[PDB]
RNA sequence: GGAAACUCAAAGAGUGCUAUCGGAGUGCGCGAGAGCAUUUCCG
């Protein structure tokens, strides 16, 4: 057998564990017969990850009990012997064996990764890189793997070159999820904000705009459009004019539903040239794709683009007198678009009136003005 | 070398240093050229303004009353916004300094 | 700490010095890494301790030990009391699973006992002396009236034996698949139960065999005659391999420890002897026992048991080399340097017929007139069996696997000397300094052959004469050289 | 020298590390070429180390067309760039047991440090992994192979015929 | 009073479910395992009987063989399954031994082919394209040494220059070659030994002692710049290309046919000559043949070391091949078949398990070296059983009955009768030597390891 | 004579089941360790 071999390999830790008096022979034979039964259950014919989990629970609890009897009997923390790292070495062996014998359960993979991230003070990040790279190899599709240990590599070690490297590798591996693109934009903005805060810390002790996020936004837009189209039309390129045009309208709808989420959790981020990259988004959504949709379908979408382009300024201030001061720009563009629209003019009027109602003295008189007087007086 | 080759007890025949290379991790770009169009565009943006540890060491080569309690948020901000290679070199240099001043 | 149990009992050439250092270092490392297994041994043995001075260990009987013992062992403590056939007799199997009982009238029953699975009962109408299993539940031999029979596992009479003119002492040598018979005529014969061949017919020449035991460690057979001679035999030499003078008169019982080191022997002159075997030293005698103990057996831990007919007396740790562990019968004068009976049981009026320790549990089976009784004894069973040879949790598949493996590893019958470590040596022609040759018309054909033979004889004589030649007063001094 | 193997499957691309090696000189013997048939010895010889499924149906058809003309594509190049180590020039260059000599030069053109190989050893190793099929993949998928290959076959046939569906 | 009794408890011994495996509890006591030595002895005897039951050494032919018996075989050294055979009517062939077929054939010369070897020949005006085509070169007795490419599908990197890359031509004939495995140099033998490299049509150097022909050569396997040769002055010569000169010369009692270096010692070689024993020399003290393998009946036509560095394959002029170990000096075991005659070239393969023998009937047969170890990858308990009972046979090989089972073969009747009469002749001549030594006084105890040397230039240092 | 297989035993075939000192530093090897080994922070 090999169960005899694993049990015989775990004997010197109990040897010095009885040689130092913190475990007598009766209870160490008790834990050894319990580990014998657990290990045969582990190396059965058709075992289970539940068996791996509860054997790991047994080893962690006997490690906690060994530390407790060490701080109670010998009154020292580290016994500088074989008795200390042996249980963590065995837990590492059990997690490696479980990830070899059962590689499809991310609950067990995540328990291994959390245990190793906790024991990073004793065994450093090379084992983290090894088991995470083999996890990436065995599951390239599941984007939460890339997102999780990119968060690890950014929040525990903060190595931005390798972080952007694994985001670009995962984005090459599956450029048809929205979540990976959007959280790559989120990480890229976190890096650019930390860099500008480094520059501000330099200025405190006394070029690099959002073009990275805008280029990956553009590649996000065209690639998610193409792969949404290929998620539809499964095997045969559907060939009739109205069906092709209506599916182009459908992917325009889904793509703009992604772009508005970009605008949402960028407006939550802003702290930067926010109007610059928001106007880059809206210049792209002025220069449309497959249909040039301003006079074509989705006129409510065209109204929402006009509404964002008008209300670009108003979304930032609690001191609304500055909004009234610069509102000549907003109402000037508003008149420039009311002069172009007719019933979308009416819906845009209701939208701008609701925005000013959500908003609410010399400028409130001179530079609607009824609400400006009602908020000034 | 043939004499101690006939005193050893078991001879495992990969004798010389064999091909033992670590696998291509996802953290390291292999052939050091942009493959995809995204790598193309991001590197043709980041050709100009990158913190390739020079500005990191220049802006992190700073860190007493400030050591005790006066800069209790400024030192936290500096050690937080320190990057990876700058933080590793700072840890090694401070550990060597404490090894010199505390033996 | 335990390496005495696991122990197995200056040169010129440099490579041979290094090789000798490698092999005795490997010996030391393998003995240590074998001795470090009893940490992983599954359970611990049992004991009853006095824990006081008034609480003697032999004022404890079956009622209180069966009260404070486990339910499974208490239900193992059987009593298969049968009365319509005669004074019964026990033989457990090699592993502790099956039991084989034998009445002196006609009864032979081979049966599980921890399960109620009577798998071969057979009555007969002739006096069945003793019985024993062969290798398994499958085949069991009974020493009947005047022909030994062997039987299949359900009860079909497999074989009468044409030899074994009678039989009253019969058992098995397990690894060799040997059946050993000693009878009331002066014989001892070996019959292999695999090939079916007889192996040897050793004429005993010492009267009828009064008792017999088997050594497990080297598979020699220990006869005990009416001369008081304990002889040890094996089918190499037709003579007895050694002899011993154990008791005076006849010896009624003899029993060997499973490690082959110790021999208990009880005669008919109210005498017991304890013997070493590997040194043949009479270790200590025991006199003054009231009746001649008819049957002694010995546990797997050193806990021997006399059986004096009504009494059964178990002594713990009465096989050391000291003069303290001499088994006595009563603490007199305030003497804690004796060895009292570790425990004892007294049956009513029925003479105990034979003992036998259950192999891997804590109980001593004893068979008497009215049947069977097992006795719960805490230290008298080896706790931790080794599953590659004996196994009380068999199945059909692994039982057949052990059958085919042991039939493939049948040791040949010549290989049982007095010491079975002696098949690796050189053959008594050692030459520790080895001389390796470096440091020293049909009448007419017959007549010419005789001529060439006589010339070879003359050349041999001349070479030996030359070898002996190479390896070897005044007036007569003047009158020399003539 | 066969230490990585590439298998293509109608749910996704698989790459197998070759743990130990096959007997090269006796590779026509009965007692060697029954080991490919039985399962208890093939997983001694080949383990799964990467399996990336193309998930789009049309992207599966496009990968199948690019393989069927013998050309690299995005997902294949992606998983080889991930899995294949940079064997540095001091040691060797890495080897890769692919199924066809038409595909061979098109990966040697793109990756320099790889070296494709298809002798009869790669042929019957790929034959063994094709025979054992799903039982190698140990559950890293959602969907069996035969219905997916039925759909992919019908699509590849219609894309070859350019059959008018009007 | 405190009592206790052992508790089987029936759960840590028999399982809870059905599918999990039952316990094998374990006690390593020499009490409970009584007969140690007799039981492992009987396991050794069953090991010997099962080895004789599985002693099935022959694995196959390859192709339909050549025309008229081989006379040169060259294994390659980089790859495993590629092997060149040159045979008598000028026919060289380059076999892929995996499918056991030939890549290409060539009518290589007119007369007898004499020797071939493969090279990875680094040209200077060309990259070594040695991962798509493989190069072998062959010398015959019609004064030509041809160097050839071979198209080979070992890889699949590319997509044509099939044969006869070039032809070196010599003054006299040629008798053998071998290629220096570094820097594209190769040496030949003929009237006198020559050293070429593949950028010249003329010989770069000439390296004889005197005007005496040279039957065979061999380079090293490491410390490559020295080499050895054998000429029909019954002589072993060594040479060193670093000094570019011959360096020592011994003369034995009969002509050395085939020499072979050791690929793990780098200063030991075996030497196969017409007296029926392969000598095994140490280089830096050529006064004593530090072993002599002494079991044939006829001329020892070829030898080679296995690349594991301890086994010798030999093939005799009588129709038999033998495998020796280095450390013994007698035959481990012997192959033969009825359909092979006069094995002329034997070579270990680089796998160190398969010996390629080439007869004079035409075939290039193959054999397993260990005649019972199969080639499949085995499960770990089976590998444990095989290595354990092989170690038992190795430990108990001196017992007489398993010696008389492990020793005997079916040696063919010709070899058995002729070895029997050779043995009675040797016993008779030893008896007459004992009589003569019984008389005389100045008679040296002549060592068997120095019996065959009858002269050494650079006598002693 | 038909057989309930749920009493049990001995066996025969077919099917499915597994692998082979601790983190750094320090003399170190071609962004880099797979190891040689410590008084350097040490634990």
């Amino acid at each position: 057998s090999k169960t005899r071999y694993y049990l015989e390999q775990c004997i010197p830790e109990m040897d010095d564990l009885v040689e130092k008096g913190l475990f007598t022979k009766n209870e160490v034979s008790l834990i050894m017969k319990k580990r014998t039964d657990f290990e045969h259950r582990l190396n059965s014919r058709g075992s289970s990850i539940n068996d791996y989990i509860k054997y790991i629970n047994y080893e962690s609890n006997v490690n906690k009990l060994r530390a407790k009897r060490c701080k109670r009997i010998l009154q020292v923390k580290k016994t500088n012997s074989l008795s200390d790292w042996s249980i963590q070495q065995r837990i590492g062996f059990i997690y490696q064996r479980g990830t070899n014998k059962f590689p499809q359960d991310l609950k067990f993979w995540a328990m291994y990764l959390n245990y190793m991230k906790a024991r990073g003070n004793q065994t450093s990040y090379k084992k983290i890189h090894n088991i995470y790279n083999q996890l990436l190899k065995l599951h390239p599709t599941n984007v939460d793997i890339w997102i999780s240990c990119a968060k690890y590599e950014y929040e525990v070690h903060a190595n931005f070159k390798s972080c952007r490297n694994i985001f670009q590798n995962g984005l090459r591996f599956n450029p048809d999820v929205p979540k990976l693109w959007y959280e790559y934009v989120k990480f890229e903005l976190n890096f650019i904000t930390k860099l500008i805060n480094r520059r501000k810390v330099m200025g405190l002790i006394n070029a690099l705009r959002g073009d990275i996020a805008l280029t990956i936004f553009d590649v996000c837009m065209k690639t998610l459009g193409k792969h949404y189209i290929n998620k539809h039309k499964g095997y045969y390129a559907i060939s009739d004019s109205k069906m092709n045009i209506e599916l182009n309208k459908e992917t325009l709808n889904y793509l703009f539903s992604e772009s508005l989420r970009y605008i949402k959790l960028f407006d939550e981020f802003l702290d930067l040239e926010r109007d610059y990259l928001i106007n880059h988004v809206l210049q792209f959504w002025k220069n449309d794709m497959y249909d040039l949709s301003l006079r074509k379908d989705l006129p409510e979408l065209y109204l929402k683009t006009v509404m964002i382009d008008i209300t670009l300024n108003i979304r930032y201030m609690p001191v609304e007198k500055l909004d009234i001061d610069q509102l000549q720009l907003s109402v000037k563009k508003y008149f420039a678009y009311i002069s172009k629209l007719d019933s979308a003019s009416v819906k845009s009027l209701k939208n701008e009136y609701r925005s000013y109602l959500q908003d609410n003295k010399m400028n409130a008189e001179d530079d609607k003005i009824l609400d400006l007087i009602i908020s000034k007086l | 070398i043939v004499q101690q080759n006939r005193r050893a007890d078991h001879l495992i025949f990969p004798l010389n240093k064999p091909t033992e290379h670590n696998h291509a991790s996802a953290f390291t770009r292999t052939q050091d050229v942009p493959q995809t169009e995204l790598q193309e565009k991001v590197d043709q943006v980041l050709q100009e303004s990158n913190l390739a540890n020079p500005e990191k060491d220049s802006k992190f080569e700073e860190l007493t009353p400030e050591e005790m309690r006066k800069r209790t948020t400024e030192m936290r901000l500096m050690r937080e916004l320190m990057f990876r290679e700058e933080r590793k070199a700072r840890r090694l240099k401070k550990i060597k300094s404490k090894t010199y001043r505390k033996i | 700490e335990n390496q005495n149990k696991f122990e197995r009992s200056q040169t010129k050439d440099k490579k041979l010095r290094a090789g000798l250092k490698k092999i005795d270092e490997q010996y030391k490392k393998a003995v240590s890494s074998a001795a470090a297994t009893d940490y992983l041994l599954p359970e611990s043995n049992g004991y009853l301790e006095p824990e006081n001075e008034l609480e003697k260990t032999f004022k404890v009987q079956q009622s209180e030990i069966k009260s404070s013992v486990d339910v499974s062992t208490a239900n193992k403590a059987l009593d298969l009391s049968l009365k319509e056939f005669g004074p019964y007799h026990i033989k457990y199997a090699k592993n502790g699973t099956h039991l084989l009982i034998t009445g002196r009238k006609g009864h032979v029953a081979s049966m599980d006992w921890r399960k109620g699975q009577l798998r071969a009962e057979l009555f007969l109408n002739e006096t069945c002396h003793s019985a024993t299993y062969l290798q398994n539940e499958q085949y069991f031999a009974v020493a009947q009236k005047k022909y030994t029979f062997i039987y299949d596992h359900e009860g079909t009479e497999l074989h009468r034996l044409k030899q074994h003119i009678e039989a009253r002492h019969l058992d098995f040598l397990p690894y060799h698949y040997l059946l050993v018979t000693a009878g009331e005529t002066g014989w001892l014969k070996y019959h292999d139960v695999s090939t079916g061949q007889l192996v040897s017919e050793l004429r005993t020449k010492a009267g009828p065999t009064m008792a017999m035991a088997q050594n497990p460690w080297n598979a020699v057979m220990h006869l005990g005659h009416s001369n008081g001679t304990v002889s040890l035999w094996s089918p190499s030499m037709p003579e007895p391999l050694v002899k011993l003078l154990s008791a005076r008169g006849p010896v009624n019982s003899i029993a060997i420890d499973r490690s082959g080191y110790y021999m208990a022997t009880t005669g008919a002159d109210r005498s017991m002897k304890i013997w070493d075997i590997r040194n043949f030293k009479q270790l200590h005698s025991v006199e003054s026992l009231p009746t001649p103990g008819t049957n002694v057996s010995i546990s797997d831990t050193g806990l021997l048991a006399l059986s004096r007919g009504p009494h059964v007396t178990l002594w713990k740790d009465a096989l050391k080399l000291s003069g303290d562990s001499k088994p006595c019968f009563g603490s007199m004068g305030g003497n804690p340097h004796r060895n009292t009976p570790y425990m004892s049981h007294l049956f009513a009026g029925n003479k105990v017929e034979n003992l036998g320790f259950v192999p891997f549990e804590d109980l001593l089976g004893v068979g008497h007139q009215t049947g069977i009784t097992n006795l719960i004894v805490p230290g008298a069973g080896e706790a931790n069996y080794d599953a590659l040879e004996l196994n009380p949790f068999e199945t059909k598949k692994q039982r057949q696997e052990q059958e085919v493996r042991t039939l493939l590893n049948k040791l040949p019958a010549d290989t049982i000397t007095l010491d079975p470590n002696s098949i690796g040596s050189v053959d008594k022609r050692s030459s520790t300094i080895r001389l390796n040759a470096k440091d020293l018309r049909s009448f007419l054909r017959k007549k010419t052959q005789n001529v060439i033979d006589e010339r070879k004889l003359r050349v041999q004589k001349q070479l030996d004469k030359e070898k002996n030649i190479r390896k070897r007063d005044v007036i007569e001094e003047a009158l020399s050289r003539f | 020298p066969i230490e990585y193997l590439l298998f293509e499957e109608p749910t996704g691309y698989a790459v197998f590390k070759v743990k130990l090696q096959q007997d090269d000189i006796g590779s026509r013997l009965k007692e060697v070429q029954e080991q490919i048939n039985d399962f208890g010895a093939f997983t001694k010889l080949i383990e799964l180390v990467s399996f990336a499924p193309f998930k789009g149906a049309a992207e599966a058809l496009e990968n199948a067309n690019d393989i069927s003309e013998g050309l690299v594509s995005e997902s294949l190049k992606a998983i080889l760039d991930l899995n294949l180590p940079k064997a540095s020039s001091k040691k060797k260059n890495i080897t890769l047991a692919i199924s066809d000599k038409n595909l061979g030069p098109s990966i040697k053109e793109e990756f320099p440090y790889v070296d494709c190989i298809s002798n009869e050893l790669a042929q019957d190793l790929i034959r063994g992994v094709r025979l054992h099929g799903e039982k190698l993949f140990k559950g890293l998928q959602s969907g069996d192979l035969e219905r997916a290959q039925l759909g992919l076959g019908h699509a590849y046939s219609r894309a070859k015929v350019k059959f008018s569906v009007q | 009073m405190k009592i206790k009794t052992i508790k089987r408890s029936a759960d840590d011994y028999v399982p809870v479910k059905s599918t999990q495996e039952s316990q094998m509890p374990r006690n390593l006591n020499p009490e409970l395992h009584p007969f140690e030595r007799a039981r492992e002895y009987t396991k050794a005897l069953n090991a010997t009987k099962l080895e004789r039951m599985f002693a099935k050494p022959f694995v196959g032919q390859l192709g339909y063989g050549h025309r008229d018996g081989v006379y040169a075989i060259a294994k390659n050294y980089g790859s495993l399954n590629k092997l060149a055979t040159g045979s008598a009517d000028g026919v060289i062939k380059y076999w892929n031994m995996s499918t056991r077929e030939e890549f290409v054939s060539f009518k290589a010369h007119y007369g007898l082919v004499t020797g071939l070897c493969v090279t990875q020949p680094r040209f200077h005006d060309k990259k070594p394209d040695l991962k798509s085509q493989n190069f072998m070169l062959s010398c015959s007795d019609d004064k030509t040494v041809k160097l050839w490419s071979i198209n080979v599908d070992d890889y699949s990197n590319k997509n044509n220059e099939e044969g006869l890359i070039r032809t070196f031509d010599g003054e006299s004939a040629f008798q053998g070659i071998d290629s220096h495995r570094e820097n594209s140099t190769f040496a030949t033998g003929g009237a006198k030994i020559h050293l070429w490299d593949v950028n010249r049509l003329k010989p770069v150097s000439d390296l004889s002692w005197g005007a005496d022909n040279i039957t065979s050569l061999k380079f090293n396997q490491n410390e490559t710049d020295i080499l050895a040769s054998t000429g029909s002055d019954n002589s072993i010569v060594l040479y060193d290309l670093r000094t570019n000169s011959p360096t020592q010369k011994i003369v034995q009692t009969m002509r050395t046919n085939a020499i072979c270096w050791n690929p793990m010692e780098a200063f030991n070689f075996v030497t196969a000559n017409e007296d029926h024993n392969a000598y095994y020399y140490d280089m830096r003290n050529l006064s004593r043949s530090l072993n002599v393998f002494k079991d044939h009946v006829s001329a020892v036509m070829d030898v080679d070391f296995s690349p594991t560095g301890d086994e010798i394959v030999t093939g005799s002029y009588d129709k038999s091949i033998r495998i020796y170990k280095t450390n013994h000096g007698h035959s481990r075991e012997i192959y033969h078949t009825k359909r092979m005659q006069h094995v002329f070239q034997v070579k270990y393969s680089m796998d160190s398990k398969y010996i390629i023998s080439g007869s004079d009937d035409g075939n290039v047969r193959l054999w397993r070296s260990k005649a019972w170890e199969r080639s499949n990858v085995k499960t770990t308990r089976e590998k444990n059983k095989l290595e354990y009972d092989e170690k038992l046979k190795e430990r108990f090989r001196h017992m007489p009955e398993i010696k008389r089972i492990s020793r005997h073969r079916h040696v063919p009747q010709v070899i058995k009768k002729a070895q029997e009469i050779k043995n009675i002749e040797l016993s008779s001549i030893k008896r007459r030597e004992a009589n003569e030594r019984r008389t005389r006084k100045d008679m040296p105890y002549i060592s068997e390891r120095k019996k065959q040397i009858v002269g050494t230039v650079h006598k002693y240092e």
